[PDB]
RNA sequence: UUCGCCAGAGUACUACUCGCAACUGCCUAAAACUCAAAGGACUUGGCGGUGCUUCACAUCCACCUAGAGGAGCCUGUUCUAUAAUCGAUAAACCCCGAUAGACCUUACCAACCCUUGCCAAUUCAGCCUAUAUACCGCCAUCUUCAGCAAACCCUAAAAAGGAACAAUAGUAAGCACAAUCAUAGCACAUAAAAACGUUAGGUCAAGGUGUAGCUUAUGGGUUGGAAAGAAAUGGGCUACA
């Protein structure tokens, strides 16, 4: 709140900067950019120019941290990337020629898919009408979408564990459960999908 | 109150030679910027705002501009516009309507006999040249100003500028022009220094949540960070304070191209990485050229983190934390 | 609403000092302290001594001028004598403002056992800041 | 307008038409109190709320010595002068009128408020304008420029010569003693 | 217990409760008795119980050439002194107690006809010293506010006249009564009207008024007859210079409405004149106790019309059943004919 | 020029008569009794589960995070119980007066003593006695809402209102707002400020106080006790991993 509203956004891409003259349509604004004295906010210290690095990644770290331990969401993270790849390790060395054409062990790849694939396509909005509540079926923009496909694994996996269980082995049997479209958190999806379907009788209630 | 002024002036020449010769300064020297000096030490008063300290100036800048008299002894006003209640902003208005008609018949005639002299005399934009400001044309016309009026006379003004400019117009009408300040954000680089035979040797400053920072980089030396006299491994074992320290050189390329000492103290381990990061993008951008630099501070890295924890309020837990409000 | 030190507003007639005319969250900003001592500093001490000496001189000054004080006293405090400023209408003639000030120099003196200096601005009537 | 009737020769087709003996007869009595009024040292407002012929009506009055007012006029102008204008503020004693009606179509008010504070008050009033508060109406045109500049510079000779005469008699009065 | 007093005003301010929360609304009115004694008014500042004549404050410095020392006076001294103290005390409250009784213009307890003195002048100078003012109706008028709620405000109605013919009316709206009158009296001078006066006593003609619902009659009367009218329009006509009148007031009797008539009245008079110009024929007044005596009041100047009026056998006059009553003797009412003080 | 009606309101499109294919019907149509009013129109606020536009930025929802209400403890209240204070006790009370209780604090109670009894004196001291619905001093709420308001001027009268920017009666000191100030550079943010009034809001117990009450006592001193929880509830700490 501190920064005023002509501060504007930093750019952190690197390759955005290192190659203005491919492309003469971003010249325009980028010589401009400065030209107005537009002042730029200070860059975040989780964000950086790291290619190790995804805003997915960050986000999902940021959505697990408790409180202020942001060291401890880390580590939960890459122990958890550790064992998924280890887990990827041992199936791909078990496993025979034929199957290793097609088992993937990158952790952020099957990160990725399993997010996308745990991402609803429609939601569900409470709307009051005739003293009722109806839950009217609506589309869901991206980042809502995704928050959602983060949060369920999230809720799913801090719950619905065993006590010995820790966080990083129970997220590790998740996130490939998701990726193979197995997991609750599929299940809950599709639970979601058919209380849509079953409302969408009532998607005339929507005035937007 | 025309007399009133007139007495204060003489008093004030007065004061000024009894100033002048009780500070032993020659009083045909004497000017403001020691009157003011002499009032600040004679009258030491300590107030946080300016305008209740001590003030000794011409009466002219302390009193404000008093109206004229408007009609003589006989009672007829002198000004033919005195009944319009605003008999100099509409003065001002006609004169610059009969200039405008002027401009005008004179521009017809000129078409008529096929003759193109003028230029086009109203793009100001390298001189920097803005319209006044309400304030600025109620210190010129002592009458009050209004809104809507200040617009009309504006838009009066733009009006006779887009017009083919005589010779006597356009110096009327720059006397409403004011020049505007640059508004470069261009920061000051600092020169490449040689101390002690030791060549591309600079220096950095950071603050950043209560944590500061002063970092010396070394051009010609391998990629290392020596923090308070230990390696910055050993000094960051988080590998998120270890990316603020590469966030600076891998924007620039130079991981392994530049040795850098850092002393940092104050705040805790992600305020000193901030700081550290800030004093070390700050003293980078004497190694690099003018292109980059803009691009590290349009990326965040010559730009402070006003971002302080705020205050405790009374009544409240953490400044934004209220009590359990209970309703009934 | 705050009502400390603060003089509510009339109709738009009453005369009012300037003192009186800013609140107290003014204090330090447009207007100073009318006592200066060196009891209210960081790692000094003697304060209530001086707070309750100050505040006996104003009850006791506001006997001793009745009805032609103008303004609150001014009391400075350097180096064992003290020094009291005041601000008094030319109601009394002066045969009787010396007498005055040649009793209170040498009670209050007596009475608090440090030397005292007083001294008294004679003003037609109350100077008025805002509207009256 | 109800009262422009007595002051009408008649229509033609659809346009009413202002017959000018009548406006001629007016004319003369508003010259001459007019001038009278210049001749004694009295201070004369051209008053007139029309955005076409305001340069002009500006011009007139510079020229004439006289004062002006072409722009909104306020409130308590007339009324509340010794707030308005200032402590003692000595009041026009003839108001010249060049449009009676403002931009709304609507009576001026200084018509009324020169009637209120007994102020003479010279006309030109159109074929919808209202004569009953106006001391000198003029029945004529207001709207035609070759009309208002006939009236303006009848006006301003007019003035002229009261002010001319006034130094003759002045100068032929010092010569008297 | 030095430090616990307080000073003088503060002490008045707390026991007289001026600025108090029940006062604001409307909850006092009951205990309407304010009085600030100011206890500095005749103490002498050297003056004591101990009776000490101080050099420099009770006795003068400098006595037969030689300097006073510190005296006091004996017991007898200290007991009259102390007396002429007391005798000052009961002799301020004796002024204090004492009350002027009010003007009762009407009645003891009302402003109406209550004289309120001449108007102030004006900014150019000119005085009225002339003129004389008195207040018709007095008024407290209540509005509804948003915050405090009901608003009471004073409405008084001013007339002003100087004896002369000329007279006028305003009204003042003010929070205070005494700003009510002021801006009454400043505003009444700004309209006002002249009244056509009948050899200064009476009117030239009878008037019958119809205002919006106030119906004014009014007849000439002789020297005899002095204003026998309304409480209120005696007292305009007195301010008016009229001095023989007699006016009836049927309908409402709302006083703004009846001041606006009667004014509207006596402005539309047409004087004898008038009459004649407008005629081009000879007045001619017949006096009852004059006999025949033809005496003429107005010259008709101009051009004398020699044709003569057209002489109606049967006058068509708009005729009033009370004045018919009146004429005939049936009017029998007990208040008619009721003896009642001088004007 | 005529005809039919109107004499406060309620009683009352009623009762009692006459007349009528109407028999719970229609027309005409009172009185006793009660009141000083009953009524029509209008102005300003307030309200509206009226409608139309613009909004909500921790605010209503669509949505995010951390908690209360479940357990123990601490603490404050409401209740029972004692000889054993008091006030607050809807938003604006409930770790509140108290940034603070073994004696003192403490104004409560029981036992005992003194009555010109702190001060130079006073047919005087002293009262935490009642009245916060008599106050000052200090605050709470609307409230980060912007309005309040002296002096004038105008309205075919005036309860009241006062505006059209290509301007149609509005000028307006001042208090508010704003700006400035402080968080040692700007900007932002925070802090501070927030008038006139509403809640007869809290405070005679910070202190003094107008009025009404005590004076061998409702005043002044010493000792000892001021529990306890059948129960309910507010706010916090600890956790339930
Ligand atoms: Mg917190
Ligand atoms: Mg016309
Ligand atoms: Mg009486
Ligand atoms: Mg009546
Ligand atoms: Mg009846
Ligand atoms: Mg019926
Ligand atoms: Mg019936
Ligand atoms: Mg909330
Ligand atoms: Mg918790
Ligand atoms: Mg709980
Ligand atoms: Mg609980
Ligand atoms: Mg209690
Ligand atoms: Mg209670
Ligand atoms: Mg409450
Ligand atoms: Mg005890
Ligand atoms: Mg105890
Ligand atoms: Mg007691
Ligand atoms: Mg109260
Ligand atoms: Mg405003
Ligand atoms: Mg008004
Ligand atoms: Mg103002
Ligand atoms: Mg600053
Ligand atoms: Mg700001
Ligand atoms: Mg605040
Ligand atoms: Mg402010
Ligand atoms: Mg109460
Ligand atoms: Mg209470
Ligand atoms: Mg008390
Ligand atoms: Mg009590
Ligand atoms: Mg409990
Ligand atoms: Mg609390």
């Amino acid at each position: 709140s501190r920064y005023g509203p002509e501060y504007k956004d930093p750019q952190i891409d690197k390759e955005y900067y290192r190659k203005p003259l491919a492309e003469q349509t971003e010249e325009e604004k980028y010589e401009r950019d400065f030209k107005k004295t537009q002042l730029i906010k200070a860059a975040p210290a989780t964000k950086t120019s790291s290619v190790f690095e995804d805003p997915v990644i960050s986000k999902f770290t940021n959505m697990m941290m408790k409180g202020g331990n942001k060291v401890l969401a880390r580590s939960l993270m890459t122990q958890t990337l550790e064992a998924v790849k280890r887990k990827q390790f041992a199936k791909y060395h078990a496993a025979s020629a034929e199957e290793q054409a097609t088992i993937e062990r990158n952790p952020y790849t099957i990160f990725h898919q399993a997010l996308k694939n745990c991402e609803p396509v429609i939601g569900l909005v409470p709307i009051l009408k005739g003293g009722h509540f109806y839950q009217v079926p609506v589309p869901l923009a991206d980042r809502r979408r995704r928050f959602l496909a983060m949060k369920w694994m999230i809720a799913e996996c801090r719950e619905k564990k065993h006590r010995r269980v820790l966080m990083p082995e129970k997220l590790s049997q998740e996130l490939l459960e998701a990726f193979h479209n197995q997991g609750p958190v599929i299940k809950r999806k599709h639970d979601m999908h058919k209380m849509a379907e079953a409302n969408r009788a009532l998607a005339h209630y929507r005035w937007w | 109150t025309v007399d009133f002024i007139k007495k204060q002036i003489e008093e004030f020449n007065i004061g000024k030679r009894h100033l002048a010769n009780m500070m032993g300064e020659d009083p045909e020297t004497f000017t403001q910027e020691d009157i003011d000096r002499a009032i600040a030490y004679l009258f030491p008063s300590g107030l946080f705002e300016k305008r209740a300290r001590p003030i000794m100036k011409h009466p002219e800048e302390i009193f404000p501009k008093q109206r004229a008299i408007q009609w003589g002894e006989d009672g007829r006003p002198f000004h033919f516009l005195f009944y319009t209640g605003k008999q100099s902003y509409y003065s001002l208005m006609h004169d610059t309507y009969g200039k405008l008609l002027d401009v005008e018949k004179h521009h017809n005639q000129l078409r008529a006999k096929d003759l193109l002299a003028e230029k086009t005399k109203i793009l100001k934009d390298p001189i920097g040249s803005r319209w006044l400001i309400k304030e600025e044309l109620e210190e010129m016309l002592v009458e009050k100003l209004s809104d809507q009026d200040y617009a009309q006379f504006i838009r009066l003004l733009e009006r006779l500028s887009a017009l083919p400019c005589g010779a006597t117009e356009e110096d009327f009408v720059n006397r409403f022009r004011r020049s505007i300040p640059i508004q470069s954000k261009k920061q000051l680089i600092e020169p490449l220094q040689y101390d002690e035979q030791g060549m591309a040797f600079s220096r950095g400053e950071g603050k950043r949540k209560t944590a500061k920072a002063e970092v010396v980089v070394y051009g010609q030396g391998s990629g290392r960070i020596d923090v308070n006299g230990v390696d910055y491994l050993l000094y960051f074992p988080v590998t998120q304070d270890r990316e603020q320290l590469m966030f600076p050189l891998h924007f620039l390329d130079r991981l392994g191209k530049h040795d850098m000492t850092c002393a940092v103290s104050g705040g805790g381990r992600s305020a000193q990485a901030g700081a550290v990061r800030l004093a070390m993008a700050r003293a980078l951008c004497s190694f690099v050229t003018e292109d980059e630099v803009e691009w590290m501070r349009q990326a965040g890295l010559l730009t402070a983190d006003p971002r302080v924890r705020e205050r405790k309020k009374p009544g409240q837990e953490g400044a934004r934390r209220k009590f359990t409000w209970k309703k009934r | 609403k705050n009502r400390a030190a603060r003089v509510r507003v009339s109709k738009g007639d009453k005369p009012v000092t300037y003192e009186e005319a800013h609140a107290p969250h003014y204090i330090a900003h447009r207007k100073g302290w009318l006592s200066l001592h060196t009891g209210n500093l960081d790692g000094e001490d003697h304060a209530a001594e001086r707070t309750v000496e100050d505040v006996f001189l104003r009850k006791f000054m506001l006997g001793t001028f009745p009805g032609c004080l103008a303004d609150q006293l001014v009391l400075k405090r350097r180096a064992n004598q003290l020094e009291i400023c005041a601000l008094v209408l030319r109601q009394l003639p002066p045969h009787k403002f010396y007498f005055l000030v040649g009793y209170s120099e040498t009670l209050l003196s007596h009475f608090y056992k440090c030397p005292v200096h007083l001294h008294l601005q004679t003003v037609p009537s109350k100077v008025v800041y805002k509207y009256i | 307008h109800r009262f422009m009737e007595p002051y009408l020769f008649g229509s033609r087709l659809g346009q009413d038409i202002i017959d000018l003996e009548q406006t001629a007869a007016h004319l003369q009595l508003a010259l001459n109190f007019t001038a009278h009024v210049a001749y004694r040292e009295g201070i004369i407002l051209f008053v007139s709320r029309h955005r076409q012929f305001a340069h002009l009506i500006e011009t007139t009055a510079r020229d004439c010595g006289e004062y002006a007012h072409t722009r909104y006029f306020k409130g308590g102008l007339l009324t509340n002068a010794p707030l308005l204008l200032g402590p003692g503020v000595r009041l026009p004693d003839l108001i010249i009128f060049l449009h009676t009606l403002n931009n709304v179509f609507e009576p001026h008010v200084a018509v009324r408020d020169a009637a209120k504070m007994n102020i003479p008050t010279v006309g030109i009033v159109d074929t919808n304008c209202n004569p009953a508060l106006i001391t000198y109406p003029v029945p004529g045109n207001d709207d035609s420029p070759p009309a208002v500049r006939l009236f303006c510079r009848l006006f301003q000779v007019a003035i002229s010569r009261a002010k001319e005469k006034r130094r003759q008699v002045e100068a032929l009065y010092r010569l008297q003693g | 217990s030095f430090f616990t007093k307080l000073t003088a005003d503060e002490l008045w301010k707390g026991a007289l409760a001026e600025s108090g929360a029940g006062a604001r609304k409307g909850r006092g009115k009951r205990t309407k008795k304010k009085r600030r004694k100011d206890l500095n008014r005749g103490q002498i500042i050297g003056e004591g119980r101990h009776g000490f004549l101080w050099p420099g404050l009770n006795i003068p410095l400098m006595r037969n050439g030689a300097v006073q020392t510190i005296a006091q006076r004996s017991k007898e001294d200290q007991e009259k002194v102390e007396a002429d103290m007391v005798q000052q005390r009961e002799e301020w409250d004796r002024r204090r107690k004492m009350k002027v009784k009010r003007e009762r213009g009407w009645s003891g307890n009302t402003w109406g006809g209550v004289s309120l003195g001449p108007p102030d002048p004006g900014p150019n100078g000119e005085t009225y010293d002339d003129f004389d003012t008195r207040i018709l109706e007095v008024r407290n008028v209540f509005n509804m506010t948003a915050k405090e709620g009901r608003k009471r405000s004073v409405r008084v109605l001013v007339a002003v006249g100087n004896g002369k013919g000329a007279a006028g009316f305003a009204i003042g709206k003010a929070t205070e009564r005494a700003d009510a009158f002021r801006k009454a009296k400043n505003r009444a001078v700004h309209y006002l009207h002249y009244i056509e006066r009948y050899e200064d006593h009476t009117i030239y003609h009878d008037i019958s008024l119809k205002f919006k619902r106030t119906h004014i009659k009014m007849k000439k009367q002789p020297r005899g007859y002095g204003l026998h009218c309304h409480r209120a329009i005696m007292t305009i006509c007195r301010l008016i210079g009229i001095k023989d009148l007699y006016a009836k007031v049927s309908g409402s009797v709302n006083m703004l409405n009846l001041t606006r008539g009667l004014f509207l009245g006596l402005s539309r008079q047409e004087t004898h004149q008038q009459l004649a110009d407008k005629k081009s024929l000879h007045v001619v007044e017949f006096r009852e106790e004059c006999g025949p005596l033809p005496i003429v009041v107005a010259s008709p100047q101009g051009a004398l019309r020699k044709d003569p009026e057209p002489e109606d056998e049967v006058p068509d006059i708009t005729l009033d059943w009370e004045d018919v009553k009146a004429a005939q003797g049936m009017k029998r009412s007990v208040w008619s004919g009721l003896k009642r003080a001088a004007t």
